[PDB]
């Protein structure tokens, strides 16, 4: 969970 | 540098015998040195095998230039 | 077709990061080996090439199917889709497979689960060479190879009854040895790691001397043949004796050191080092012969040849 | 075979829903990566390209608290491939010139 957050960062970053 | 010495015990009128046994041992310390130091890689300086290689060219050269010595003081 | 079912059965819900029977019991697998050719010695880097058809078989209740199909034969393209194990070799040095044209690997499974993978290796392995005398040196170049993190509670190694099929030795690159025989080994060692159980395989190699003799002995013993000539001519012919001497001794160090150059770099006297010695000490003997006669000739024309015959039986009968 | 499917259920579940990108604890403490060597071999000492050849099994250990299961008594030793789908430390050495 604690990592789960820059995980969505991440994923959103890279998104489109 | 050992059978550089036995120059000394020829007899002096044997120009053609001492000055070929002295050509040839200096001649030799030259290749020698040549032929360790390309061997290692092109270091600037003057390693310990390298000046241990030029004392006894120095002393070869020395025997060399005794039977010269002696030549210029007979004949010369 | 009756046969990609099977495979996609087999692969369906196939964990390939799981070794069979993985905390059950250790994979038993056997290893059988083609030994193609021992290329070149290399005795200068302490390495050995050596060409293998390395086949490894172990059961995988996986890998079981029951049909009228007895056994799949596949190419190299179902080796990655299914558990092999990560057979290394400890002494490799580098170590390749081959990919000309296609992946040199098959794959075999059997009904019950028989796996049987095979595939064409060339090993540059490291042998450590002890030539304390040279070249008369006999080796026993080993072959280890074990799983590289499966420890002996995991995956379990065993010779099958065929213990090396070495091939036939006249197409060997091995000049300088000549194939004596295999011999295999399997014990457990110990390391950080875990207990690995690891199977080796060694080589037995013997020299032979005939290149050297006619490169190195040879020239040695025809110049120790050319001080001795130095006897025979005139003892008033100070140039002429000072002149071969010296050219006897110059090119014997030349030939020591050429010699020491087929060597590799080791703190260690070897036997050809004992003959250029040797030869180095009849023909420094013969310079200072001439040497202490100008400031005899007989007695040195008998004794150096027959000091030379005798350390030549001493040397050789070792 | 109990014991071979629920390895498989605890491995999918650890590699499941595992970002290689962010290290262990990332936004957090640092992870502390012991490391061990066993040196094999040190193939050549070269004066001319002033450099050595060593083999060796290079061994790191560090605590990763996504990859902790519980459910098996045993220490699960995995395909090298999967070390493809773990984060490892991105570990370098500043000698090599050829490795
Ligand atoms: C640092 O960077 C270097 C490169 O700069 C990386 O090294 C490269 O790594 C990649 C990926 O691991 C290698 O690609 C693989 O190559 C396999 C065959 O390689 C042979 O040919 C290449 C030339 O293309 C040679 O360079 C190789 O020789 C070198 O490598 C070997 C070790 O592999 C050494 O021992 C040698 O001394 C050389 O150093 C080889 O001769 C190739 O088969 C493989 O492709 C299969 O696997 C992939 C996996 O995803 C599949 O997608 C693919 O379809 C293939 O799978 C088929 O074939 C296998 C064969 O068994 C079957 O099992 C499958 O079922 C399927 O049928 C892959 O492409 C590359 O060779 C290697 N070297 C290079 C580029 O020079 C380092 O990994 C990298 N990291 C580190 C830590 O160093
Ligand atoms: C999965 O992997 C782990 C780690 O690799 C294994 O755990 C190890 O299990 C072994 C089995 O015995 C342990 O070995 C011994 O453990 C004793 C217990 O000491 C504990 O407490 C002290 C307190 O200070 C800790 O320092 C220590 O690390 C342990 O946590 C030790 O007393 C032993 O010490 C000496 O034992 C023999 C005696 O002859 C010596 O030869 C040894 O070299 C050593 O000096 C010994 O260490 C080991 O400690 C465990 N390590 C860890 C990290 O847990 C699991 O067993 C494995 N799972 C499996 C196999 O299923
Ligand atoms: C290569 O390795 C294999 C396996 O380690 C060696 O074969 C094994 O040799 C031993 C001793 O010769 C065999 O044990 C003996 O078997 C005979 C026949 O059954 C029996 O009469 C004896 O009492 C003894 O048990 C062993 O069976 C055999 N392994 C197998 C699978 O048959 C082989 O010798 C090795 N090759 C070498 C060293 O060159
Ligand atoms: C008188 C005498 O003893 C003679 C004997 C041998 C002679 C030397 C030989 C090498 C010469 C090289 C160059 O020609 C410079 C001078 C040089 C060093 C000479 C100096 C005089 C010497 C010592
Ligand atoms: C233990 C073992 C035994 C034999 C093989 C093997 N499989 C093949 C397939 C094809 C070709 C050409 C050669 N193979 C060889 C090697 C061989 O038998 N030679 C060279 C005579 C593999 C492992
Ligand atoms: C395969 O089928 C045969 C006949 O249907 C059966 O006897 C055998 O047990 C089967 N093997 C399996 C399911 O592994
Ligand atoms: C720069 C170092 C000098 C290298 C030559 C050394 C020669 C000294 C020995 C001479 C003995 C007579
Ligand atoms: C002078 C003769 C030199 C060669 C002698 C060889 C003797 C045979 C040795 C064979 C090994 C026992
Ligand atoms: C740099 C020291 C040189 C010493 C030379 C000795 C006499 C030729
Ligand atoms: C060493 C060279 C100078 C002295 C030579 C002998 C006297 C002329
Ligand atoms: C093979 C080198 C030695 C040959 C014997 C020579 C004896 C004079
Ligand atoms: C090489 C052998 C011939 C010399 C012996 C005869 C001289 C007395
Ligand atoms: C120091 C080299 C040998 C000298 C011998 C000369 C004759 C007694
Ligand atoms: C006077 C000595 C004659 C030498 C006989 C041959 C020795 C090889």
């Amino acid at each position: 969970d604690n990592t789960t957050v820059f995980t969505r960062i991440l994923d959103r970053l890279l998104d489109g | 540098t050992i059978l550089s010495w036995v120059s000394f015990w020829i007899n002096y009128d044997a120009s053609a015998a001492r000055v070929a046994l002295g050509i040839t041992t200096v001649l030799t310390m030259t290749t020698i040195n040549t032929h360790l130091r390309e061997t290692l890689p092109k270091i600037p300086y003057v390693k310990a095998i390298d000046m241990y290689l030029m004392g006894c060219f120095v002393f070869v050269f020395m025997a060399l230039l005794e039977y010269a010595l002696v030549n210029y003081i007979f004949f010369g | 077709g009756d046969v990609t079912v099977i495979l996609n059965n087999l692969l369906e819900g196939y964990d390939n990061k799981l070794r069979p029977d993985i905390g059950v019991k250790p994979t038993l697998i056997h290893t059988d080996m083609y030994v193609n050719s021992i290329g070149p010695v290399n005795a200068i880097n302490m390495e050995y090439t050596i060409d293998i058809f390395f086949a490894q078989t172990w059961y995988d209740r996986r890998l079981k199917f029951n049909s009228t199909i007895k056994v799949l034969r596949l190419n190299s393209n179902m080796v990655g889709k299914i558990w092999i194990p990560d057979t290394f070799f400890r002494n490799s040095k580098k170590a390749d497979a081959h990919w000309i044209t296609t992946p040199n690997r098959m794959l075999r499974i059997w009904n019950d689960g028989r796996v049987l993978y095979t595939l064409r290796l060339t090993i540059d392995a490291e042998c450590q060479l002890q030539l304390h005398n040279f070249p008369m040196d006999e080796h026993s170049c080993p072959l280890e190879f074990s799983s590289y993190g499966y420890p002996r509670e995991e995956i379990v190694y065993q010779w099958k009854r065929s213990s090396v099929e070495v091939g036939d030795t006249r197409s060997w690159r091995l000049y300088q040895f000549s194939f004596v025989g295999l011999r295999n080994t399997t014990e457990v060692v110990k390391t950080t790691s875990g207990d690995y159980v690891v199977m080796s395989v060694y080589f037995d190699l013997s020299r032979r001397m005939g290149y050297f003799t006619i490169q190195t002995y040879i020239p040695c013993t025809l110049i120790v043949v050319l001080s001795w000539v130095s006897f025979w001519i005139n003892k008033d012919a100070v140039p002429a004796r000072t002149s071969l001497g010296i050219t006897t001794v110059l090119t014997m160090t030349t030939l020591s050191t050429i010699a020491r150059k087929s060597l590799p770099k080791v703190s260690y006297v070897t036997a050809m080092d004992l003959f250029v010695s040797v030869c180095f000490i009849f023909v420094f003997s013969a310079l200072v012969e001439y040497g202490t006669l100008h400031y005899m000739d007989s007695y040195a024309r008998i004794f150096f040849p027959t000091a030379f015959c005798l350390f030549n039986l001493v040397y050789w009968v070792s | 075979p109990s014991n071979m499917s629920l390895v498989k259920e605890t491995v999918d579940r650890l590699l499941k829903g595992y970002d290689i990108r962010l290290r262990p604890d990332f936004g957090g403490p640092p992870v502390a990566v012991g490391m061990n060597i066993d040196i094999a071999s040190i193939d050549m000492v070269s004066e001319v390209n002033m450099d050595y050849t060593l083999t060796m099994y290079f061994q790191q250990a560090w605590r990763d608290k996504r990859l902790s299961y519980n459910v098996i008594p045993l220490n699960l030793t995995l395909d090298n491939r999967v070390a493809d789908q773990l984060w490892v430390p991105d570990t370098y050495f500043l000698n090599d010139k050829k490795s």
